[PDB]
């Protein structure tokens, strides 16, 4: 504060001036050939066609998710990294405490080849994986849907089925209840033990869990952010021996600590 | 060229040594936001003078990957998600071609397997969502299923589809009229006279499509949500 | 070797270097400044004789770093030795010279254990491929071993060509032997490094975490040193004959 | 419009006088 | 009843975190390793020297260690995670070791891909696989959970199976393809400065409203 | 997938320094020390190398004679490292280095006596 406050604040002034000054100098070397890093554009949400996305409270969604147009995700649902949800000319409807994966798409459309042309819909406590395509067809609830799996037009996933990861769905087929599909073309493999619909429905809690974790960090303020950035370096090590000779118990703040049910015990 | 790149270099240190004296004037200020974790993604991305040619009519939604020399016609669509990456060779769209969410377009990172083929879609082309395209030609009005992946060499002749998750093998020929489909791709039946009108308006669609979140997009940002990140608590 | 394998690295980097630079001032102006004469110059004939053998033949067993260096300065001691037990103006000069060079290879020596103990390096072996996940630190490595091998123009080559001369100067061909079997058995336990580094291929391979900014900037400059100091070696030269000829005027 | 942090500016002072002060030492050296 | 948060974020001015830590799980990334802008490592992330993530790959280590080995390459939008356990009982991080080529669009959780190996694209490897030293994967490969790939082999299709043995000319390429891919990497990585200059168009957007 | 995990699997039992017994899983080819990392019975940081030369006894195991006939014979390597890490310089009968021990088909069911841990960590 004060005199030399204000001194040292006007010096930095043309520090600043200088360097952004050399910057345009040095851009200008490049033959302005660098393309300019801008401040983000993109949405997480997005209106379309005057239809807008309704997410209940308490669902993850991923920053770099896509969540467009006419959407609905209910209570407990999370959407992850690289998502898109493209609700752009019908609509799409994903239930309560259910998962869609990293970098999954998922889309529909205006009017398909033949029959009555449908939304797509997935249920409560589904599990949806990695890297899966969805295109306008149905997935009822306790289903789950494998990593790389596609489900073309007017697909049904009945109600604790399994659709193999790496499996391609030719438009219309069925999936009954308890039966697990795979392959290119999709076709029948086995039944689904009962400790395999026990696993389902593990995915999804699991999941719900892992949602809390991933939607509390990706919302924290940059102050926040500095704050545990200190916090964790300084927690990073120890030394045992010297706090023991000082009599002090250093404790992890809780702010990095994680909950139990995400650890793997 | 060599000059060029000499230059480019020399530039990178000018520029490091003003970002550097910027960051100092902060400091005096006691200003740390320089610290702050954001994004650098760019839309298109040169590698030195490898840039894309992006036409003006041409909808590429902010969250793509336009990466070194990529040419785009009018009328054309890069869907949220997609990855162009032309470096070792060049990529080509022609006008009214859709390339849909999540979907795939690149060339061979390394000559180690042979001389890197380009990348070549005509115009009114369909590529399905998350589709992969590498270093291969796909003819005007084609349809690549989505999920489909094709690989160096390949050619889709006009009128030629490849289905859904099909697994097209390098250097294998698609003739005009075919739907090739499965791993490996192989001929399924001839296209009906149906497919093709459902090619052409389906792009003729996307175009449409592609202009309403152009103009979705384009929208300038709000302000009500830029203060409400920062004033979080 | 057991207190500077079992000390703290850092510990034992400075127990390698200042306490004999001090002991050796006290030893000089004790005894070469002092007068029983020739009993004590066969003293340290002896023990310099016993010094290189010992420490050849036990730093050849050794398969962890430390303990290495530790043998080393062992030997190393000995061929500095030479020159107090010889009993002349050079013999004084090239102690000096030996020291000044052996501190500066150790301080390199112990910038790059330090290093690699972010990754708890122990055993010789741990520096497999090397020159794969780190060249400029593989080459740096193998120069300090060269120079401890004193292979010309090292700085290194400096104490073995004392060694021979003093051998031949004050009429002693059985310590001539001696040096060249002793410095033959070091080399070859120092190239086992390099060989460890660059020539061999294991299955698992252990990644070092990127030195600070204090040990790169040491490490350079003593590899200068190292390399470039027979170009220019005039000032410690005329440094040491100035201490040299300080003990008696 | 003021720089607050006391502490720091004083070490912008002391770093400041280390700088004038090697210079005037090399020119009058 | 879906009931929405009226102070949810529809557009951060930050984008997309690229680091993402998870309590003390921190995401390590090697000095001399290229991580594309718009990647996402999130938890136990441990990516090696000479490796490179290529845009739209998302690494996510929040039930076990994910590690990305030595001149190792994770190429675009693929998805690496993990799970806590596998199937065949061994432990279930997901490791990819040194020389590894991973095409793009490939899938990986729980498995292990033993040096030098190539993983063609569109791939998939499941829960407790196994991919043995100089081995090649053909593209669109499904591994199935707790299925081997032996050692000096070629596999391909969904399922995997055995197509031929490879030579050695072959198996001597597998590094050179890695290294080449590295090379590459690095013309990527000279094109960014260490710091963005995104601050300051935050700053003006912020000084525009007062 | 005619080709499992499953097929080089070798079932292990291991007992620790307390005297319980716990079921461990190895790979057929590679080293008892590797499947007794697995579970942090030893710790794996003690150990990072299946080579002789960086072996100070820490993967050393205790071994009943109905399966040492089972493994190859100590090399002279071996009981020189085993004699010298042991605290009264005597060489064990029943020890065997855990780098040393190649895991096959033939030692399925195998039982083994993981000793207490040796400091390793040198300052
Ligand atoms: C905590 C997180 C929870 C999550 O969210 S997990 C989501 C990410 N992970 C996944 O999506 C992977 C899901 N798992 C799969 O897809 C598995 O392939 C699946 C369906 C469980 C089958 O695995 P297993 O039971 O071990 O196989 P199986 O014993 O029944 O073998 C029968 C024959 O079928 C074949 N096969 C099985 N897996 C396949 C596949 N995905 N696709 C295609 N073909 C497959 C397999 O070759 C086997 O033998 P064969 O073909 O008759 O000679
Ligand atoms: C003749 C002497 C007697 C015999 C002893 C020989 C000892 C060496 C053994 C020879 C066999 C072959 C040795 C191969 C080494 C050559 C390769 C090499 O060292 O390249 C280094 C280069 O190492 C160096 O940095 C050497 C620097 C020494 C500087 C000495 C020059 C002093 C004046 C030059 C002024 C500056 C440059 C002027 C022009 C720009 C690259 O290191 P990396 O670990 O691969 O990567 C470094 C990281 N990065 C490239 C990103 C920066
Ligand atoms: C790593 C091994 C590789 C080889 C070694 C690398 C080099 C090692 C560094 C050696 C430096 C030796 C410095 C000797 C001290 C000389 C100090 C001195 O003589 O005083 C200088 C002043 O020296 C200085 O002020 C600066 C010293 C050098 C500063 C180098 C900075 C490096 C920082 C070291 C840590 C990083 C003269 O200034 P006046 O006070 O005006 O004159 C006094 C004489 N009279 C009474 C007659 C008037
Ligand atoms: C318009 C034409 C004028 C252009 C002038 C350009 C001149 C710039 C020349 C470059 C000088 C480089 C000096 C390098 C030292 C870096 C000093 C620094 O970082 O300032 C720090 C610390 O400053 C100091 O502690 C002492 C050094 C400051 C003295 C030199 C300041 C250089 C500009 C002079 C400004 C004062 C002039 C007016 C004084 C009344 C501010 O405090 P903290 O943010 O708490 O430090 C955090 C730790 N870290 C160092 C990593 C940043
Ligand atoms: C370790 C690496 C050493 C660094 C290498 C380069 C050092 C060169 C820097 C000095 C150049 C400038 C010198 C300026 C100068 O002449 O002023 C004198 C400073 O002396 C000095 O600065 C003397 C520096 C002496 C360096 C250390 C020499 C060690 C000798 C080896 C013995 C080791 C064995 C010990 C048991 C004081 O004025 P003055 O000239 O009047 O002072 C002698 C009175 N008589
Ligand atoms: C095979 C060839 C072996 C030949 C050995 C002959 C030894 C006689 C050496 C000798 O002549 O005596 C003097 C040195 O002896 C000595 O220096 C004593 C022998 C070496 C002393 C230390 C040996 C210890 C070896 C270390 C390992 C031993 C482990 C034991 C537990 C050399 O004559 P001169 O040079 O003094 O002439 C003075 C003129 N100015
Ligand atoms: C003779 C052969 C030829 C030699 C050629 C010599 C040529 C002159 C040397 C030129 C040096 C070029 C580099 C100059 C710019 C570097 C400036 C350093 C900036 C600095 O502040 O470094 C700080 C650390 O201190 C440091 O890192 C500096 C201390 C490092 C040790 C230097 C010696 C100090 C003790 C003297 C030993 C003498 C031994 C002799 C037996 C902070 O660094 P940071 O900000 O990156 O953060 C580190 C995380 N904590
Ligand atoms: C105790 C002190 C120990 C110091 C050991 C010697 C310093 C370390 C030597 C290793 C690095 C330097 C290598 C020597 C440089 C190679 C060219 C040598 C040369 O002839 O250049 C002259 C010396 O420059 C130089 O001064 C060399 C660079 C400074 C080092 C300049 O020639 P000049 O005419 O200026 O000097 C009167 C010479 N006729
Ligand atoms: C392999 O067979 C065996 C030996 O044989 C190598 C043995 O010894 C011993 C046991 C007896 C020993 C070790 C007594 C030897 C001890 C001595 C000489 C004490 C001195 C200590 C050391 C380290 C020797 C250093 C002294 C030297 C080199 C010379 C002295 C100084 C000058 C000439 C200046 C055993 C069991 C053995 O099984
Ligand atoms: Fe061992
Ligand atoms: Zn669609």
């Amino acid at each position: 504060m004060g005199t030399l406050g204000r001194a040292i604040y006007t010096v930095g002034n043309w520090i600043r001036g200088t360097g952004q000054a050399l910057d345009r100098v040095g851009s200008l070397l490049q033959g302005s050939h660098r393309i300019e890093e801008h401040l983000s554009r993109h949405r997480t949400l997005m209106n379309v066609f005057d239809k807008s996305p309704l997410v209940d409270k308490d669902v993850f969604v991923a920053p770099s998710a896509s969540v467009i147009g006419d959407v609905q995700i209910g209570k407990g649902s999370s959407i992850w990294y690289g998502c898109v949800l493209r609700g752009d000319v019908n609509n799409i409807s994903v239930g309560s405490g259910t998962n869609i994966q990293d970098n999954t798409l998922v889309h529909v459309a205006k009017t398909n080849i033949s029959g009555k042309v449908l939304p797509t819909l997935i249920g409560d406590n589904v599990t949806v994986g990695h890297s899966a395509v969805i295109h306008g067809c149905t997935v009822e609830d306790d289903a789950f849907v494998g990593m790389g799996a596609t489900l073309l037009d007017g697909v049904v996933v009945e109600k604790h089925a399994m659709v193999a990861a790496g499996s391609l769905v030719k438009q219309n087929t069925r999936i009954p209840s308890g039966e697990v599909w795979g392959g290119n073309p999709a076709k029948f493999m086995r039944k689904l033990t009962d400790e395999e619909i026990v696993y389902i429905s593990q995915s999804a809690k699991n999941y719900i869990n892992l949602a809390q974790i991933h939607a509390s960090e990706n919302s924290k303020s940059f102050e926040q952010i500095e704050v545990e950035r200190a916090l964790r370096k300084k927690y990073a090590r120890k030394d045992e021996d010297y706090d023991s000779m000082l009599g002090i118990t250093r404790e992890t703040p809780p702010e990095l600590i994680l909950p139990d049910n995400v650890l793997p015990g | 060229g060599t000059l060029g790149r000499a230059f480019y270099s020399v530039g990178f240190w000018i520029r490091e040594t003003g970002q550097a004296l910027d960051r100092l004037g902060c400091r005096l200020q006691g200003k740390n936001y320089f610290r702050e974790q954001l994004s650098r993604h760019r839309t298109l991305m040169n590698v030195f003078d490898k840039a894309p040619i992006v036409d003006k009519e041409a909808f590429v939604a902010p969250s793509a990957s336009v990466i070194g020399d990529v040419h785009i016609g009018r009328g054309s669509s890069i869907w949220y998600g997609c990855v162009l990456r032309g470096d070792v060779n060049t990529v080509s769209v022609g006008s009214g071609t859709n390339i849909q969410d999540n979907s795939l377009v690149h060339v061979a990172k390394s000559n180690l397997s042979g001389k890197v083929h380009p990348t070549i879609i005509g115009d009114n082309v369909t590529i399905g969502h998350s589709a992969v395209l590498h270093g291969c030609t796909v003819e005007d009005e084609t349809f690549i299923g989505m999920g489909a992946t094709l690989l160096d060499g390949v050619v889709v002749e006009k009128h030629g589809m490849v289905a859904a998750g099909a697994l097209v093998r390098q250097n294998t020929r698609i003739p005009s009229g075919e739907v090739w489909g499965g791993n490996p791709a192989r001929f399924l039946r001839k296209l009906t006279d149906e497919e093709i009108a459902f090619i052409s308006q389906s792009a003729t669609n996307y175009s449409n499509l592609a202009q309403a979140h152009a103009a979705e997009n384009a929208k300038p940002l709000n302000v009500i949500e830029f203060e409400k990140v920062l004033r979080k608590k | 070797p057991d207190i500077y394998e079992g000390s703290p690295t850092p510990v034992t980097a400075f127990l390698s270097i200042a306490p004999k630079i001090s002991i050796f001032a006290n030893i000089l102006r004790v005894f070469i400044y002092g007068s029983y004469g020739a009993t004590l110059q066969q003293i340290f004939f002896f023990c310099s004789i016993a010094s290189m053998i010992l420490g050849a033949l036990a730093a050849m067993a050794q398969t962890k770093v430390k303990r290495l260096l530790a043998y080393s300065s062992i030997g190393h001691v000995g061929y500095i030795c030479i020159g107090f037990s010889c009993g002349t103006i050079e013999g004084i000069q090239s102690l000096l010279i030996g020291i000044f060079i052996y501190a500066l290879m150790t301080m390199d020596a112990f910038a790059i254990v330090l290093a690699l103990r972010q990754t708890r390096v122990k055993y010789i072996a741990d520096l497999g491929a090397l020159a794969k996940t780190n060249p400029i630190l593989a080459i740096t490595f193998s120069i300090t071993m060269f120079s401890y091998a004193g292979i010309p123009p090292l700085a290194g080559f400096c104490s073995k060509f004392y060694l021979f001369f003093a051998a031949l100067g004050c009429g002693a061909y059985f310590l001539a032997l001696v040096g060249v079997v002793t410095s033959v058995i070091g080399c070859f336990y120092y190239i086992r490094l390099v060989k460890r580094m660059f020539f061999d291929t294991p299955r698992t391979w252990i990644l070092y975490e990127p030195m600070d900014r204090n040990k790169s900037l040491l490490l350079a400059m003593t590899s200068f040193f190292i390399t470039l100091f027979l170009l220019y070696p005039s000032p410690l030269f005329s440094v040491t004959h100035q201490m040299a000829l300080s003990l008696y005027l | 419009k003021v720089s607050e942090d006391k502490n720091r500016n004083y070490a912008v002072v002391a770093g400041v006088v280390a700088i004038v002060g090697s210079i005037g030492w090399y020119l009058k050296a | 009843q879906v009931t929405p948060s009226p102070d949810r974020v529809k557009w951060d001015y930050r984008g997309q975190r690229q680091i993402i830590p998870l309590g003390q799980w921190l995401p390590k990334v090697a000095v001399d390793a290229y991580v594309a802008p718009n990647v996402v490592l999130a938890g136990q992330v441990t990516v090696w020297d000479g490796s490179s993530v290529w845009n739209g790959a998302v690494l996510r280590g929040d039930l076990n260690k994910i590690t990305v080995g030595f001149c190792s390459n994770v190429q675009e939008r693929c998805v690496v995670h993990a799970a806590w356990s596998s199937p065949t009982g061994l432990p279930a991080q997901t490791l990819i070791d040194r020389y590894v080529t991973v095409g793009a669009y490939s899938l990986l959780r729980s498995c292990t891909i033993e040096p030098e190996c190539i993983i063609g694209q569109h791939s998939i490897l499941m829960e407790g696989s196994l991919v043995e030293t100089r081995s090649i994967l053909e593209a669109g490969s499904v591994l199935p959970p707790g299925r081997r790939i032996p050692s000096g082999e070629l596999w391909g299709g969904n399922p995997a199976r055995f197509i031929r043995t490879l030579t050695n000319e072959e198996t001597l390429e597998i590094p050179k393809l890695a290294v080449a891919i590295n090379h590459l990497s690095g013309d990527y990585f000279s094109e960014f400065l260490p710091y963005s200059t995104i601050y300051l168009e935050v700053e003006k957007f912020k000084k525009s409203l007062g | 997938g005619s080709k499992k995990v499953s097929d080089r699997i070798v079932k292990l039992s291991a007992i620790d320094p307390d005297g319980y017994k716990q079921d461990i899983i190895g790979l057929s080819g590679q080293t008892l020390l590797r499947a007794l990392t697995h579970t942090g019975l030893i710790d794996p940081a003690s150990h990072r190398l299946d080579d002789i030369e960086a072996c100070s006894a820490e993967c050393e195991v205790q071994i009943a004679e109905e399966w040492l006939e089972k493994l190859p014979p100590r090399t002279y390597d071996e009981e020189y490292v085993l004699k010298r890490s042991s605290r009264s310089r005597i060489l064990n009968k029943h020890s065997r280095l855990g780098c040393q021990v190649v895991l096959t088909q033939e030692l399925q069911g195998m039982v083994v006596a993981v000793p207490e841990a040796k400091p390793w960590d040198i300052p």
